[PDB]
RNA sequence: AUAUACCGCCAUCUUCAGCAAACCCUGAUGAAGGCUACAAAGUAAGCGCAAGUACCCACGUAAAGACGUUAGGUCAAGGUGUAGCCC
């Protein structure tokens, strides 16, 4: 109901601290080159994949056009482009809703 | 390359105590010997049973004062009395120290038949005479 | 036989087989490998199978103020006794087998790009913590001797940095792994560079030069751009403090010469302060998102020169093929411009 | 209680030292430190008429954490 | 927690220099350095 | 290594 | 409250003076030239580093400019009596033994330290091995000589910029300058040369001592009252 | 069964004198290398040699003799990992 009090508690803070809730995330794919899409989505069925993605990871953290504070984590803040999902490792999925709040 | 009880130079964090770091060659030169009878005597009887004996109450103690023995033992027989010195840790509490020397006189006296005193001495941490 | 029996310390060196043929030369090598295990570690002076209660050695001697006498546990008591060590014999087991797992490098099986954490302190209450090591290269260096024939050694290549312009790098040579991780991170904190940073987020200008055959081309690259380079030059710079800049590695690929390469270009690198003095004149940036407005980045300290530089109507500067190439669109790449995870 | 010659008192202050370190290592430590008011005027007292008075000035806290009364006598010292 | 115990100072400490050292060694003992 | 490696005071006369 | 008026007042305040213990008064062109300074080898042991301060060559003898000479000899001798005057620890180095002697008892004479016999491997870079983790190493580096005795540059010279100390050293004409701090170009083998360069040393490190006795003394004094 | 899993005890060079942790420095911070005494980058704990001890001497003879080499010898001295047999 009120998203964007998760990044204000205390929890949040020990889990990310001042970092992006992406920073220390990390696909595993192989070769050194990524495949240019990430998954299409982390939960499927109900059910989450081994390695979800940092927002499929946390179940707090949702993804809401007033949660301003975790839509910022996913835009540049020197060129406010949004990065593209190989960029952060979130799902398809959960960058399309990205995109969406965002907007 | 002789062996026999030879600690071999390691990378100098190997304590070892004064009797460890001494080959067989310096028995009766730098070390003494650790148990004292009249059976190698010349002309002395009886040395098979004492060595007998001297191997058990040497598997005896290291078993009876597990984990707590600092050094090797030292037996002394004068008359019939059997003596047996020994350096021991502080580790253990000293109620168990006092029950296993009343255990194991009594147990050993009457397994040999003669009056067996035991002497421990304490020491903080295994005494180290070099870092081989 | 009791007298057949030896300690726990000679039936593990037997067991193990640390030493021999097999250890001397690596000639055995080890998936399955026995394991020491110290059996008088959970055992209690006293307790055995019988279950006896010895007042004074495994339970208290005075109980409600009177000495305590000879008891032993009934049968359905001494069971639960056995059971509870199995399942403390089971609980450490699993203590031992929950290991933090640590973070991977460039790549699972790879040391390249592994912390190794800070320096050593020094002996006179020298402290590094500040500084972070990154593994570069570790190298198996297999050395043929007049008598043991083949013999193997550890070649290691690290770089410590603070983040914050001071970074160095070093050799460790051992023949441990460890032992090379200790002599290359502790000495390369004694040959730190300074690296001027632009900024404090990039490189002053672009940076081309060649060591040895390694060429490495780096370009002064805004904020946000992030670091788009070798791998080793990512994990390098992390260290240094950059954040953004573009590298691109010509020719050998070799690690070395691609470190010494690195910190000999970023440490020749003219700031903006010593071309004003140099040229006594002002330095002017000029910013395409603030539009035409003049930023004057530096001023000379000394007197400001009166007569404006030769304007040369065309610069007899080299350029390179592979940058106009791509200014042109003639540059086709199906790798470059790809997406790849932030760096 | 009373002062003492110069050689007398510097040897209070090492026992006095000795007790402070066994009033503070306990094994009652598990409950909270039972402190007397005679104890720390005696302990801090000491120090002064040795000398140490860095060690006085830091236990002074300790009479408002355990809330000891201070005695006349060390106020004035 | 209960203290670690303590050794005791050696009582050779408590010898006087003037003492009747045959009450310290009665009879056949092996060597103690806290009592020698 | 990256599997982790876990290998893993006062003194009283007449103690209690 | 009482540091930082001492650090002012004895050791900011001589650092604003171009000349605060009058170095200048003890040298000038003529003794310099008195004592052979501008005598140089041969032009074919030239170094190329030199040539700036070469004055030219006579009959392919080089001559060292002693207007140079004197300027940087100024520099030099500021610089060393500043370091004395900060109690810091002077080394003097040279391996010719020639001179061994005279060099000694100049630093023993001025309170100082002399390293005049073979240099072992690693005594600068590798002094808390072979003295103790505790050693104190030298703040400054006087080289009389800084060639060793098969014409090569004394390690020193090298391990000195490793360990950031200043290095002070007379530089002839085949010798290498580069990484010495504060080089003075001048006749190092003739006795009257290495003898002058000894007294003004050691009367700049000399007086150094005493002015910051007197200093000290004077603000201790004005202190209490 | 496996000495080609080993402990233990040994052969061999050895009728040798070298090995070597921790540092330092050179080679552009390559694999590598590091001595000069009128000395030029090495310092080196520890082990061995040596010293000392045994025998009739300070002589000789013993004893000692590191690291390493030959997956040397020995599972049959004893112990023991692994595999195998249990009418
Ligand atoms: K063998
Ligand atoms: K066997
Ligand atoms: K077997
Ligand atoms: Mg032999
Ligand atoms: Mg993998
Ligand atoms: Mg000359
Ligand atoms: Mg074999
Ligand atoms: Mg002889
Ligand atoms: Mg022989
Ligand atoms: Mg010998
Ligand atoms: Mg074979
Ligand atoms: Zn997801």
């Amino acid at each position: 109901d009120e998203p964007w009090k998760y990044l204000e508690s205390e929890e949040y803070q020990e889990r990310y601290g001042s970092r992006p809730v992406w920073a220390d995330y990390r696909r595993n794919h192989k070769g050194g080159v990524p495949p240019q899409r990430t998954r299409k989505t982390c939960i499927r069925r109900n059910k989450v994949v081994g390695n979800p993605c940092p927002i499929c990871r946390d179940h707090k953290l949702h993804v809401d056009f007033r949660n301003v504070k975790l839509l910022e984590q996913f835009v540049c803040a020197h060129t406010g482009i949004i990065f593209y999902a190989p960029y952060t490792g979130v799902c398809v999925k959960q960058h399309k809703r990205l995109t969406q709040a965002i907007q | 390359k002789n062996r026999a009880a030879r600690v071999r130079v390691s990378k100098g964090d190997k304590p070892v105590t004064y009797e460890e770091a001494h080959a067989p060659h310096y028995i009766a030169h730098r070390k003494g010997w650790l148990s004292l009878h009249t059976g190698n005597l010349d002309g002395e009887d009886h040395a098979a049973e004492r060595t007998v004996e001297d191997v058990f109450l040497r598997k005896f103690m290291w078993g009876t004062f597990p984990g707590c023995l600092a050094d090797q033992l030292v037996l002394k027989r004068r008359g019939n009395q059997l003596e047996i010195c020994a350096v021991v840790l502080r580790q253990l509490s000293p109620h168990k120290y006092y029950f296993l020397v009343g255990y194991s006189e009594t147990l050993l006296s009457y397994f040999y038949k003669c009056p067996v005193r035991l002497h421990l001495q304490t020491v903080p941490s295994k005494v180290v005479y070099k870092y081989l | 036989s009791f007298f057949t029996k030896l300690t726990a310390d000679e039936l593990w060196k037997g067991a193990l087989a640390e030493t021999g043929a097999g250890a001397k030369k690596g000639r055995g090598k080890r998936t399955k490998k026995k394991k020491r295990k110290d059996l008088n570690r959970g055992q209690i002076i006293g307790e055995g199978r019988y279950g006896f209660l010895w007042p004074g050695l495994n339970v208290p001697l005075m109980k409600n103020g009177a000495v305590q006498t000879i008891a032993q546990r009934s049968k359905e008591e001494q069971e639960k006794v056995e059971a509870d060590m199995i399942q403390q014999r089971e609980e450490w087991d699993r203590k031992k087998k929950m290991k933090v797992k640590r973070e991977r490098g460039w790549s699972g099986n790879s040391w390249g790009g592994i912390s190794l954490g800070p320096p050593d302190p020094g002996p006179c209450g020298e402290t590094y913590e500040d500084f972070d090591t990154r593994i570069l290269e570790v190298r198996n260096v297999f050395t043929m001797t007049a008598k043991e024939g083949r013999k193997k050694s550890i070649r290691v290549l690290v770089a410590v940095g603070n983040g914050k312009g001071a970074a160095g790098f070093s050799i460790g040579k051992a023949t441990d792994r460890m032992d090379a991780f200790r002599k290359a991170k502790n000495r390369a904190v004694h040959h730190l560079h300074y690296i001027e940073r632009y900024e404090d987020h990039t490189i002053f200008h672009d940076i081309s030069l060649r060591f040895k055959r390694t060429h490495i081309k780096m370009k002064k690259q805004p904020k946000g751009y992030g670091l788009r380079c070798h791998r080793a030059i990512i994990t390098i710079c992390r260290l240094i403090g950059i954040k953004d800049m573009y590298a691109k590695v010509s020719g050998s690929i070799n690690m070395l010469s691609l470190t010494q390469g690195l910190f000999r270009g970023l440490s020749r690198q003219e700031t903006h302060q010593q071309l004003a003095d140099k040229k006594g004149l002002h330095v002017v940036e000029i910013r395409e998102e603030c539009g035409p407005l003049p930023i004057v980045v530096a001023s000379p300290r000394g007197p400001l020169r009166k007569d404006p530089e030769p304007e040369d109507e065309v610069p007899d500067v080299k350029l390179d093929w592979e940058d106009v190439k791509t200014a042109q669109g003639m540059k086709r790449s199906v790798w470059s411009n790809l997406k790849r995870a932030a760096t | 209680r009373d002062k003492h010659p110069p050689e007398l008192q510097v040897a209070f202050a090492d026992c006095a030292a000795d007790i402070k370190s066994a009033y503070e290592s306990q094994p009652i430590r598990q409950t909270a430190q039972d402190w007397p008011a005679t104890s720390l005027n005696c302990i801090a007292i000491l120090f002064l008429r040795a000398g140490r008075t860095q060690e006085a000035w830091k236990m002074l806290g300790l009479f408002r954490k355990h809330n000891k009364i201070p005695r006349s006598e060390l106020l004035n010292e | 927690r209960p203290p670690r115990r303590k050794a005791l100072p050696p009582r050779t400490e408590k010898m006087a220099v003037d003492q009747d050292w045959p009450s310290v060694y009665p009879v056949a003992a092996p060597f103690k350095p806290s009592a020698v | 290594y990256l599997s982790g490696e876990e290998v893993e005071e006062y003194e009283c006369y007449a103690p209690d | 409250e009482d540091s930082t008026d001492f650090n002012d007042k004895i050791l900011n305040e001589p650092l604003k003076h171009s000349d605060f213990f009058n170095v200048k008064e003890l040298f000038s062109v003529r003794s310099l030239f008195d004592a052979r300074v501008h005598l140089g080898h041969k032009a074919g042991c030239r170094h190329r580093f030199m040539e700036p301060y070469i004055f030219g060559s006579r009959l392919d003898h080089d001559i060292i400019d002693l207007e140079q000479t004197a300027t940087h000899l100024q520099l030099a001798l500021n610089f060393t009596a500043h370091m004395a005057y900060r109690k810091g620890i002077i080394l003097f180095i040279s391996r010719n033994r020639q001179f061994s002697y005279l060099i000694e008892n100049m630093a023993r004479d001025c309170g100082e330290y002399a390293h005049t016999r073979y240099f072992r491997g690693g005594m600068l870079t590798n002094a808390r091995l072979l003295f103790g983790p505790t050693v104190r190493l030298p703040d400054l580096i006087i080289f009389l000589h800084t060639l060793n005795n098969i014409f090569e540059p004394h390690v020193a010279v090298r391990d000195a910029a490793k360990m950031n100390i200043p290095t002070v050293g007379i530089v002839d004409t085949n010798c290498n300058p580069c990484l010495i701090t504060y080089p003075v170009p001048g006749n190092d083998d003739s006795p009257l040369a290495v003898h002058l360069y000894c007294r003004l040393f050691q009367t700049a490190i000399t007086r150094a001592k005493e002015k910051r006795q007197q200093v000290e003394a004077l603000y201790r004094l004005q202190g209490q009252k």
